[PDB]
RNA sequence: UUGACCUCAAAUCAGGUAGGACUACGCGCUGAACUUAAGCAUAUCAAUAAGCGCAGGAAAAGAAAAUAACCAUGAUUCCCUCAGUAACGGCGAGUGAAGCGGGAAAAGCUCAAAUUUGAAAUCUGGCAACAUUUCUUUUGUUGUCCGAGUUGUAAUUUCAA
RNA sequence: UUGGAUAUGCCAUAUAAAGCGCUUUCGAAGAGUCGAGUUGUUUGGGAAUGCAGCUCUAAAUGGGUGGUAAAUUUCAUCUAA
RNA sequence: GGACAUGGGUUAGUCGAUCCUAAGAGAUAGGGAAGCUCCGUAUGAAAGGCACGAUUUUUCGUGCCUAUCGAAAGGG
RNA sequence: CAGAAUUCCGUGAAUCAUCGAAUCUUUGAACGCACAUUGCGCCUUUGGGUUCUACCAAAGGCAUGCCUGUUUGAGUGUCAUU
């Protein structure tokens, strides 16, 4: 069973060669499946999907940090890569042009804000 | 499939004429021809012109469709336009009077710069080195001509200073090989990291503008050659060891001789040949072993011809034929039944018409 | 000076797209691939015999297999040149595909190589 | 600032050479062009720049392209008799 | 002949945005008939069902071109009360609010109309830096060029002054 | 993971900005909109409660509203488009 | 047994579809309509091409003149 | 049911829970044109093979209205220059 993190710490071109290799192995499976195979077999099959699987999320894993890294500090970034909470949340206004004041708004709570105060009983 | 049409694809899919790439490219005659000097594209003739050029037969100029293509994505391309819209926005602050704004835009003006034109045109600096002489022949043709409106000052400026940098070069690495007088000019022959150059060197006198070219193509074809001529002196002074550019100021065929020159002879020349070879040379302010005088009135006293016989012949000539006075020896240049029967004999197997080839010339 | 009664709109420069940035972060690796195309060889007694006497090999192949991707997979993937390549929807909704192999190559060795004789 | 070529490389497939000099110079005795005594008397040559400006047009504007006796046969009519 | 400006186009132009679904509640538009009148045409059903458009977690309304006639009250909304009342109605069947009063909750304000004229002080975008993060996904600041703008962007004032 | 205080350090150019005080002073205030007639539709709104169409179309202590039409004169009240 | 259960079975450059247009449907331009949508189909549209030129004040000049869908019996 | 196992000196069973990284076929407001047609196209880059002007494959794209800006224009619209 291959280990992802023992995936993460190999190359993308290893990666590459053990997903070629690993979809030959399930080729090979599939072909004793409908030749008749046995249940040691059978219960392989499953194991090599998952192994694939677990290749190719580590490929895209790598692929998308380099992309995070290519465009980091960048004005535009890809829309994958942007976001995505919901459409309203992305259309609305954020809180620093929420919180923007009119010059007399900004005077008018520089002197007069709301006072902290109690009274006597 | 379906009956394909006619013409969709061989010739005339990999064959575009030069009204279709003006087309295809979105640009001018003018920048098209720019663009065509600057990266090497040059047409190319089918071998079945009717069918690239749909069924006519009229003269067109083709251009495969895998260079226009590469065309496309040139940055150049842009650097044109960027320079039209600046063209543009300069013609409305000089139409409106507002010259700090006119100062502005001319001080920040769009350039370009050739790094990426001089990669893909040579692959190797070797390449660079094969072609290059014609680079050499337009600049020491232009370093002479009197500075006119049509013809930047600058330019002619820097064609005398990449003149003079590769030539103090080939001095210091005494690379010259061999030099020919010509009526044409001097033809120096130079071999650098085993590549042969040659190029012609005119003479400096009162030209004239023959009124008949166009210096729009001089003008681009010189921005080309002084960015790739900048570059490979700087690979050559870089190997070498000096710094480029420079402050301007038989390898021992000549090694223990002082040169001294008259007023009368090509001193750029004769500096050149003499010290290529380690001679020194003296000359008079105005511009001791041998001196070179071709004056028939006045330290032997020689001519220029004795001087170059002895650099193409890498031997030392002989003083008292080229003596003052006396007949030039001739400038040579160094790099240059049965019967009948067979004539009627042709009766085809000669493939087609081939034989006559080697037999007319 | 206008020599026609119509006018037509005068042609505007172009600009082709230089986008501030790629609408997708990577692009997707290929998604019809060898592995893809060829699921299992068929190994009915039809397709047996047609292995023994039109050295033809059958193959469960994937529906937007088209003959041309079939050729290159098979070759791909098992070094031999195909000379044809018929196909057929089987009526379960499968592609099954007759690849006739070369007179140099015989599909019986091809069908014990792969090992689903 | 002016821009001189600060930086290297190394951190046109037929260029259609062109052709050579045939040996016409100030006096060769190979065939007699124009003789002249001396360098000096030689003017310029006027139309220089228009044979430089032909070859810059035959850069861009030229398309690029890059014994015998076993052609006749061999029946030997010389020993035929007739 | 060049240019300036206005207007109008084009682009797979740089960057954005709209549609569709859900629709109990919300804002409109459009809009019946059965039915009641012991018939029926006004009326009623009903400013309803169906149809159409558009939102939010609420929406709408909201700081008086508001009541009142008092010793005056004081944005809006909801609740109880006014009140099945005043009024409307083949004055027939039927329909029908509001002020005050009590409470729940409370919060106020922003422009246009003014010469900054001793200085468009305002703003978008590109590019380059730094920075920040529900976040390498977010949000900015500074610099500098192009632009928008005098047919008016800032500051200043809003009747309570 | 947030909240409001605190306990401090640093950047904060308050030449500035603002509240209050009396002025023999001036004081800009939204138009095919109010309003009027008429026609539909609405209302509890009754010589029209709102809305909409069309015609006519102001004003400057003016213009709304004070739930019976109209003219004149006062009094309150509010300050629309 | 056309039932029931398990398997197997339909191979195309040339046969059809695909292509073409028919009657007719139908977006765009525009005009209606509170709207849903309606009318419209070269109309009150700036509705797209093509060739020349040493390269033109190295900021392009000079000429030349109709979507789409719709036929497995039509066309091919 | 088969099957493995995880030793039990764990990075680890599970049709487990949880979930902030991804995947997400053909569609559909559905967006290249269509669609009782796995139908018909175009643009850029790249690759493939006993075949290299051919053929094929892959990846990324091409809807409409509108807004700010950019670039390229149009006009016997207003004028200066001349």
């Amino acid at each position: 069973a291959l280990k992802t993190f023992e995936l993460r710490k190999q190359s993308q071109e290893n990666l590459a060669e053990q997903l070629q290799e690993l979809r030959q192995e399930l080729a090979s499976l599939r072909v004793q499946k409908i030749a008749g195979g046995s249940g040691s077999k059978l219960s392989k099959i499953k194991t090599t999907r998952k192994d694939i699987a677990r290749i190719l999320t580590v490929i895209n894993e790598s692929n998308r940090l380099a992309a995070r890294e290519a465009y980091k500090n960048k004005k535009y970034i890809p829309l994958d890569l942007r976001q995505k909470k919901t459409r309203a949340i992305r259309r609305a206004l954020t809180p620093y042009e929420q919180s923007r004041k009119t010059l007399k708004q900004i005077k008018k709570e520089r002197y007069f804000p709301l006072r902290k105060y109690a009274l006597k009983a | 499939a379906r009956v394909k049409q006619k013409g969709k694809a061989g010739a005339a899919r990999i064959y575009i004429t030069r009204n279709q790439a003006l087309k295809k490219l979105q640009l001018t005659l003018a920048d098209f021809r720019r663009i065509c000097i600057l990266k090497g594209v040059y047409p190319r003739e089918p071998k079945n012109k009717k069918k690239a050029n749909k069924g006519s037969t009229a003269p067109v100029t083709f251009y495969y469709t895998k260079d226009i293509q590469y065309l496309l994505h040139e940055p150049i391309v842009q650097k044109f336009r960027e320079y039209k819209v600046f063209a543009r926005k300069l013609s409305k602050a000089l139409g409106k009077g507002e010259l700090e704004t006119a100062k502005r835009l001319e001080a920040r003006k769009p350039t370009y710069s050739l790094d990426h034109i001089i990669k893909e045109r040579y692959p190797t600096f070797h390449d660079a080195l094969k072609d290059i002489d014609d680079a050499l022949s337009m600049l020491f043709l232009f370093s002479t001509m009197p500075v006119t409106d049509k013809i930047g000052a600058a330019t002619v400026a820097n064609c005398e200073r990449l003149c003079a940098e590769f030539q103090h070069y080939v001095i210091r690495s005494n690379s010259l090989r061999k030099a020919f007088l010509s009526i044409k000019g001097i033809y120096y022959q130079a071999e650098i990291f085993g590549e042969q150059i040659t190029w012609i060197v005119p003479y400096k006198f009162a030209q004239s503008v023959p009124t008949d070219v166009d210096f729009r193509i001089m003008h681009t074809f010189l921005e080309f050659y002084q960015a790739l001529m900048g570059f490979v002196n700087f690979k050559l002074y870089n190997t070498l060891g000096l710094r480029y550019p420079p402050k301007i100021d038989n390898t021992s065929l000549f090694s223990n001789f002082t040169f001294f020159l008259s007023r009368e002879v090509p001193r750029f020349s004769l500096e050149f040949v003499i010290r290529a070879f380690g001679g020194k040379v003296g000359w008079d302010p105005i511009l001791i072993t041998h001196h070179i005088c071709d004056r028939p009135h006045i330290r032997i006293y020689i001519q220029p011809q004795w001087v170059y016989d002895s650099i193409n012949k890498g031997i030392l000539e002989r003083t008292d034929l080229y003596a003052c006075g006396a007949t030039l020896p001739p400038h040579l240049s160094p790099f240059v039944k049965e019967e009948k029967e067979a004539k009627e004999l042709s009766k085809m197997m000669m493939s087609n018409k081939q034989r006559k080839l080697y037999s007319k010339l | 000076v206008r020599t026609s009664t119509t006018f037509r709109r005068p042609k505007t420069l172009q600009l082709s797209r230089k986008p501030k940035y790629a609408r997708k972060s990577v692009a997707h690796a290929p998604r019809l691939d060898e592995y893809k195309i060829i699921v299992n060889p068929i190994n009915s007694e039809s397709a047996m015999k047609k292995i023994e006497d039109d050295n033809t090999l059958v193959f469960h192949v994937h529906l937007k297999a088209n003959k041309f991707t079939i050729k290159e997979a098979v070759r791909k993937l098992y070094s031999v040149e195909p000379v044809k390549i018929n196909t057929l929807i089987r009526p379960n909704g499968t592609k099954k595909a007759f690849v006739k192999l070369s007179a140099d190559a015989d599909a019986l060795d091809v069908a014990n190589r792969i090992g689903f004789l | 600032q002016s821009n001189y070529a600060d930086h290297d490389l190394w951190a046109a497939p037929a260029p259609k050479l062109p052709p050579p000099s045939h040996e016409e110079s100030y006096n060769p005795p190979e065939e007699y062009p124009k003789k002249y005594k001396s360098l000096r008397v030689v003017p310029a040559y006027s139309n220089l720049i228009k044979e430089k400006f032909e070859r810059c047009l035959d850069l861009y504007l030229a398309p690029r392209v890059r014994p015998e006796s076993l052609l006749p046969k061999l029946p030997t009519p010389s020993e035929l008799r007739p």
